[PDB]
RNA sequence: GGGACCGCCAGUGGCGAAGGCGCCCGGCUGGAACGGGUCCGACGGUGAGGGCCGAAGGCCAGGGGAGCGAACCGGAUUAGAUACCCGGGUAGUCCUGGCUGUAAAGGAUGCGGGCUAGGUGUCGGGCGAGCUUCGAGCUCGCCCGGUGCCGUAGGGAAGCCGUUAAGCCCGCCGCCUGGGGAGUACGGCCGCAAGGCUGAAACUUAAAGGAAUUGGCGGGGGAGCACUACAAGGGGUGGAGCGUGCGGU
RNA sequence: UGGAGGUGAUUUAAAUGCCA
RNA sequence: GCGGGGUGGAGCAGCCUGGUAGCUCGUCGGGCUCAUAACCCGAAGAUCGUCGGUUCAAAUCCGGCCCCCGCUACCA
């Protein structure tokens, strides 16, 4: 519902055709308030952003060796 | 004591998914929920999702009637058909503790042949 | 049958093993049909 | 429901050449029911040192006086992870199997795995299943059933085999690895 | 309660004339390698005609039938689908007694003897040095016999073979003579049936086949691109009326 | 430097082509 | 015993539960393709056999009738 978190790294592009990016934040506030997680976002991020997220925890696939 | 414990089976393959938390002895029932009484397309009936969404209501009726903590035993069809786990055992058992149960010892019961019977298709596989 | 290997070539024919299979239909009906 | 409600939860004991401790609760209506259950508990839950909890111990039911359920050893097991990795290219597993009884007329089979270091000939690894058949039924002429169950699983006859066969091919990790009860005396 | 198969260790590892052979304990039985100042005294190589052994499948008689599954019955996909995919399933697959005698039965390489550089693994036997928790144990070197790889001289149209020859010699037997017609017709001998072994001519045709080389292509693999590609976006053409070019009449 | 084996997997439909 | 089918080039739906005459092979036009078959889209086509009743109002409820019929045999 309100669930923000914090981006500290990009990892890279996914996508059927180069439009989503996965990129590793750190909750800030709630249940885990500190864990860190992989998640795919669609738009153009940098360094220090502040997603907002509805669950906490997908856990998005890894990606293939980064490249 | 007045300690309760118990055990979750978890039997996944490509084609859905089931959990069943039973008691310590393992012949007393307490709540066994599946993948398709969940989600409603028969292509994600074995997804993640399925398996984090029932092995949630799981532990809720569970957790209600008493029960503290649980040991995990996963288990893939094995025997004459695939040895592998499908994608929903990693992802229930990520989603068990987190709903309030601890967690115990963990292990995988797939049975398994000492040269056994025959497998289907037959000396040239499934040709799709 | 006394076969020879270079007509399972394939190359501009057809398959030997279907054609063995209607050499033996035809000495069938010249052996019935009064090959007496 | 109230199906549920009319339940009633009973204690599990331990045997008594184990220590009779708690065991696990479990509910059920009627005593009647709870009379075959089989559990299952890891060593280490029983006076536990870390090291030994990869061994797993049965306990089957036979009576019901009151809220508490007492049991009799039913069988013993490894974990075929443990043994899942003793077991690599080069080295020559030798697997043994053995029919036996013992003094109060309780009949077994016992099921110990030895483990070469390297690879070695078959006329020299036969030899080794003859010693651990001779030093098996010698050990299970002395000793009841109590007591040959309590060093199996404990690991004194492991130190003996290790011995007597080390002077074959010296070996590493020789042990028992399942035992499985048979038959009772008509005695008793 | 019930029938079939014996996983990981498992190794261009082992045994067998080839087909082939993988749980453990006992009994009967065939062959080969190594060690041998043992014995007999050329007893040998090959083999037309004959003789036994021979995967899977099919057949004839009695049993058995868990899994899988030709024919066969239904669901879908497609322009059609007598198929590929899904749910079922008879003969078979297993045991005892016989017959058939066929495979890409392939090292596509018949069998015996002599000779012509090296290197390097690994299984069985013996010898000799070192260790040794004195174990039927571990390293290192040499001789003999099986089994893999790189490679001189030489051979080959080349691919590649190279003391396990496709090298230089001394033996014996089988088969080949442009592509089709054709492994067919006719005639015999086997088999209960299926079928096996032997096997031509009229006529037609200028090529059929082998190993390698540049390119092009793939509903093969990697690397890189481009608003006459996409993704993210802004404006539209396709419907009405007229300006102009084209087909047709 | 360079090769030889083994076990796994491999994804809806998608046919056809004067004449020189 | 007397009753049914009466409807685009067609094949039948489509009633009782009344207000689009309904879907498919066909017909001409346009897309896709280097071009053809398959695939997508648009229009044209009976206007319910016919008089009549019900019905505010009918293939749609039925009767009268015109056509095609239709399950059926010498009855000493
Ligand atoms: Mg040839
Ligand atoms: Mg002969
Ligand atoms: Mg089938
Ligand atoms: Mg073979
Ligand atoms: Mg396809
Ligand atoms: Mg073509
Ligand atoms: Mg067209």
């Amino acid at each position: 519902e309100g669930y923000p978190a914090e981006v500290i790294e990009i990892i890279g592009r996914t996508g059927t055709t180069g439009d989503v990016t996965q990129v590793k934040v750190r909750i800030l506030e709630g249940r885990d308030k500190g864990r860190v997680i992989r998640r795919n976002v669609r738009g153009p991020v940098r360094v220090g952003d502040i997603l907002i997220l509805r669950e906490t925890e997908r856990e998005a696939r890894e990606i293939k060796s980064r490249r | 004591k007045k300690e309760k414990w118990g055990i979750a089976h978890i039997y996944s393959s490509y084609n859905n998914t089931i959990i069943h938390i039973t008691d310590i002895t393992g012949a007393e029932t307490i709540s066994r929920w599946s993948g398709g009484m969940v989600v409603k397309a028969d292509r994600d009936e074995p997804s993640p999702y399925a398996a984090m969404l029932a092995a949630r209501r799981a532990a809720e009726e569970a957790l209600e009637k008493g029960i503290v903590g649980v040991h995990i035993r996963v288990r893939a069809p094995g025997g004459s058909k695939s040895k592998t786990p499908g994608p929903g055992a990693q992802a229930a058992i990520r989603a068990l503790a987190r709903a309030g149960l601890k967690i115990g010892r963990v292990e995988d019961v797939t049975p398994i042949p000492h040269d056994g019977t025959r497998p289907k298709g037959g000396r040239r596989g499934r040709r799709v | 049958m006394k076969r020879r290997p270079r007509k399972w070539k394939k190359k501009g024919r057809m398959r030997w093993k279907w054609i063995k299979k209607r050499i033996r239909r035809l000495k069938r009906q010249r052996k019935k049909e009064r090959g007496l | 429901k109230d199906k549920w409600k009319l339940k009633q939860w009973y204690v599990i004991y331990a045997p008594d050449f184990f220590g009779g401790v708690e065991v696990g609760l479990t509910p059920a209506d009627d005593p009647e029911k709870v009379l075959n259950r089989v559990v299952e508990v890891t060593l280490k839950d029983i006076t536990g040192d870390f090291l030994k909890g990869h061994v797993k111990l049965y306990f089957q039911v036979y009576d019901v006086k009151g809220q508490n359920a007492y049991t009799k050893f039913k069988g013993m097991k490894l974990a075929r992870s443990y043994i899942r990795s003793l077991v690599r290219r080069r080295t020559t597993r030798i697997d043994g199997i053995f029919n036996i009884t013992t003094k109060d007329g309780y009949k077994l089979r016992v099921m110990a795995m030895v483990i070469a270091a390297r690879r070695i000939q078959t006329s020299q690894e036969r030899a080794i299943r003859k010693i651990m058949q001779e030093i098996i039924y010698k050990k299970a002429e002395e000793l009841n059933f109590k007591d040959f169950v309590l060093e199996a699983v404990n690991g004194k006859i492991a130190a003996e085999i290790a011995k007597e066969a080390k002077k074959i091919y010296p070996l590493k990790k020789a042990e028992i690895r399942k035992i499985k009860v048979l038959g009772e005396p008509e005695v008793a």
